[PDB]
RNA sequence: UUCGGGUCUUGUAAUUGGAAUGAGUACAAUGUAAAUACCUUAACGAGGAACAACUGGAGGGCAAGUCUGGUGCCAGCAGCCG
RNA sequence: ACCCACUCGGCACCUUACGAGAAAUCAAAGUCUUUGGGUUCUGGGGGGAGUAUGGUCGCAAGGCUGAAACUUAAAGGAAUUG
RNA sequence: CUCUAACUAUAAAAAUCUCUCUUCUC
């Protein structure tokens, strides 16, 4: 059990819209945007991802539309987060 | 945690490096004197004849 | 043997043989086709200044892993648009979009270098002052 | 350095008896050499310079096993050259075996003149070539004092030869060192293997030393 | 890929573009 | 050999080299002047000749 | 025999003194159409002789570190391999 | 018609290196750094691509002629060991 | 130093596959 990672004014939590090739991903970000994110190294083939997950993503302060994955939540931490209210709860994802 | 700050800071490690200040630095002789001093260091004040010249040896 | 013309009065055929064979090596062909001016946004120029449009971060190639801070720029001398890398770590904050930047070559005669694809151009002077000077804080941008 | 050296290879026995003045009487009669103590005894001051220790690998069912090939050149800078390439698991053993091999394959050369012969000929006597793989090496004689114009490896080879001046030219992929050194060594060894026109006279074919001194060999 | 089939694709494209040009005239 | 251009220009070269004295007075042959071993031209520097004459005492002093 | 002469030579203090002069000044003249500038040359003019040599690099090509601190496939570096 | 022996010409074959090459191997792929018998035609890293266009021939399929922009540090040959 | 003989006969199906590649002088 690892502690979940909070946002520190420069990264935000997003929902994978679809899965794109070559390390890209489309992330519906909970800021009213459909951003594009990259597989940050140290995580490419060490932590797998996919459609219908919740990922912490760090935004590029100079280039807006593109951003990079940082940390993903394993079906436990994201539900906790929506319980506190760190994320808008209107996006419903349940298997 | 996984990242201390926000990635792509565009010059991050510059800001977090610990600054250090040049010490007193006695003036090394320059020009002809520099060449004389270096030649004296290498070939007439010979330090290691045990095979390798191994000059500027790491302190260990 | 050595099936090239070899008589004492065979200057023309052998010379034109060379004249047609030289069209194979790339440097000579590029030199005479004049493609260094129609192509190659640097109009045969070692340097050219341009105006910044935005600051895009280009992803590295496969074995390396990093996100190199490049910058788009529209040149003045011919109007064409191109990206350009920003060396010398602490200098993306020096870009200040909509400022003049003096681009040079990038070490590979108009070819992408190493792990930084889609770009072939360095950056040496911005706002008149040198990136090497800015990075080591010997001079400052007047900020016009 | 126990100089016991029980002499196998009858020639060596003669060398032990001190009945050979110099390796000339060997080379003149094309006498094969097998024991390195012979070349140690005759030429007293061999100097060696290992040129490269190349790692070499092979694939077995369990990982990669590695040896090292030492390419060491030996000589005395007075008209005697030799080359030894030898491989072993240990670097030191490899270089020692390469020293032995190079000492066995000592080759004498023909130092000639660029023109207007003077004391102590400086350059080669004839343009001479050699080949190994695609390394095709060429040596052209040099005017006195022009120095050795060659690649680092060939330059060291020429210095070990004693030739103070020779121009070189190599074609092919001289990136490899073993092929380049072997080809250059063959070329420098072919200097005698080329009929120089100042040698019309056919000599009376002096008796071989191990022929006239076959009695002292094979100590019963 | 096998160059036979790449050439076949290219010739299919040639046929399509030639038919388009013929319809244009 | 004996070519008048050879005989004149080479002899002038020898004359200059013995006037400067880098070449010895015995090796005047147009052949020895082909190998000089660059140290020799250094030996005729003003500081070097001063030190060999004295007055210098650790050449840098003279320098 | 505890030593220990230091028996044979090197440097380390980076402390202390006796000499010399340029770079800058500058009387004057020479120089020049007039001039500065150069060559001289009075008087000045060196102790940290602050009168302070930068520019690149230290895995290989390629001389030179497997010393220390920080970052932790991020920042970047890297002409090619990395 | 066979057998023998000799010769001229062709498809070839066997042994071999004393030559060749990177090697597979070649009696020509030799007589080549000891570079020179006469001659035509091809190629200059790999993709783009034998593609775009321009011709040119063809009823048609297409053939011949034939690049660049750009991208890349390899693609490839031969043999060796697993 | 003379020698030209013996033979058998199967093909069912079987797709896909993640990091991480680096060190030899005495
Ligand atoms: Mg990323
Ligand atoms: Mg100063
Ligand atoms: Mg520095
Ligand atoms: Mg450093
Ligand atoms: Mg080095
Ligand atoms: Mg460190
Ligand atoms: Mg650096
Ligand atoms: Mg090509
Ligand atoms: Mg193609
Ligand atoms: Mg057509
Ligand atoms: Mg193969």
């Amino acid at each position: 059990k690892r502690e979940l990672i909070y946002k520190e004014e420069g990264q935000e939590y997003a929902q994978i819209t679809k899965m794109l090739g070559n390390g890209r991903v489309e992330a519906s970000c909970f800021d009213g945007n459909k951003r594009m994110a990259h597989i940050r190294g140290k995580l490419r083939k060490k932590v797998w991802m996919g459609q219908g997950d919740i990922i912490l993503v760090s935004l590029r302060d100079f280039q807006d539309d593109q951003c990079d994955v940082v940390h993903k939540y394993n079906l436990d931490e994201a539900r906790t987060l929506k319980n506190q209210g760190e994320l808008p709860e209107n996006a419903k994802i349940n298997e | 945690g996984k990242v201390h700050g926000s990635l792509a800071r565009a010059g991050k490690v510059k800001s977090q490096t610990p600054k250090v200040e040049k010490q007193e630095k006695p003036k090394q002789p320059k020009g002809r004197a520099y060449k004389r001093l270096l030649y004296t260091r290498r070939f007439v004040n010979v330090t290691l004849t045990n095979g390798k010249r191994k000059m500027n040896p790491s302190p260990s | 043997g050595k099936g090239k013309p070899r008589g004492l009065n065979s200057a023309r055929k052998l010379r034109v043989h060379r004249r047609n064979n030289r069209w194979a090596e790339t440097t000579y062909k590029k030199r005479l086709l004049g493609t260094a001016f129609k192509s190659s946004p640097f109009g045969g120029s070692s340097h050219a200044k341009g105006i910044v449009l935005e600051k895009i971060g280009i992803e590295s190639k496969q074995p390396n892993s990093a996100i190199r801070k490049c910058v788009r720029v529209q040149l003045i001398k011919n109007g064409k648009k191109v990206t350009a890398f920003v060396p010398n770590d602490g200098c993306l904050n020096f870009v200040d979009e909509n400022d003049e930047v003096l681009l040079a070559g990038f070490g590979r005669k108009g070819k992408a270098k190493g792990d930084i694809p889609g770009v072939r151009f360095k950056v040496v002077k911005v706002s008149g002052v040198s990136l090497l000077a800015l990075w080591k804080e010997k001079k400052e941008k007047p900020r016009s | 350095e126990e100089k016991g050296w029980v002499p196998v290879t009858k020639l060596g026995r003669l060398v032990k008896a001190g009945k050979i003045s110099s390796i000339e009487e060997i080379f003149l009669h094309s006498l094969p050499v097998k024991e390195f103590q012979i070349i140690d005894q005759l030429l007293p001051n061999l100097k060696d310079e290992v040129m490269n220790i190349k790692p070499v690998q092979k694939q077995t069912r369990a990982g990669q096993r590695t040896r090292f090939k030492a390419v060491v050149v030996v000589g005395d800078s007075n008209g005697h050259v030799g080359l030894g390439i030898k491989t072993a698991k240990e670097v030191a053993g490899a270089i020692r075996a390469g020293i032995i091999i190079a000492k066995l394959s000592v080759i004498p050369i023909r130092r000639g003149y660029w023109g207007t012969n003077l004391g102590q000929p400086h350059s080669l006597a004839t343009k001479t070539s050699g080949k190994c793989g695609s390394v095709s090496v060429r040596l052209i004689p040099a005017p006195r004092g022009s120095g050795i114009v060659a690649s680092p490896a060939v330059k060291k080879l020429m210095q070990l030869a004693g030739v103070e001046d020779v121009y070189t030219s190599s074609t092919g992929s001289t990136r490899t060192l073993e092929n380049t050194l072997k080809a250059a060594f063959v070329a420098i060894g072919n200097t005698y293997g080329f009929l120089t026109p100042n040698l019309w006279e056919v000599q009376a074919l002096t008796p071989s030393p191990m022929d006239v001194y076959a009695d002292y060999a094979t100590a019963s | 890929m096998r160059a036979k089939w790449r050439k076949k694709r290219t010739r299919r494209l040639k046929r399509k573009r030639r038919k388009v040009r013929a319809r244009s005239k | 050999e004996k070519d008048p251009k050879r005989l004149f220009e080479g002899n002038a070269l020898i004359r200059r080299l013995v006037r400067i004295g880098v070449l010895s007075e015995d090796k005047k042959k147009l052949d020895y002047v082909l190998a000089l071993k660059v140290e020799d031209f250094l030996e005729r520097r003003l500081q070097t000749q001063v030190y060999k004459l004295g007055l210098a005492k650790s050449v840098h002093h003279a320098r």
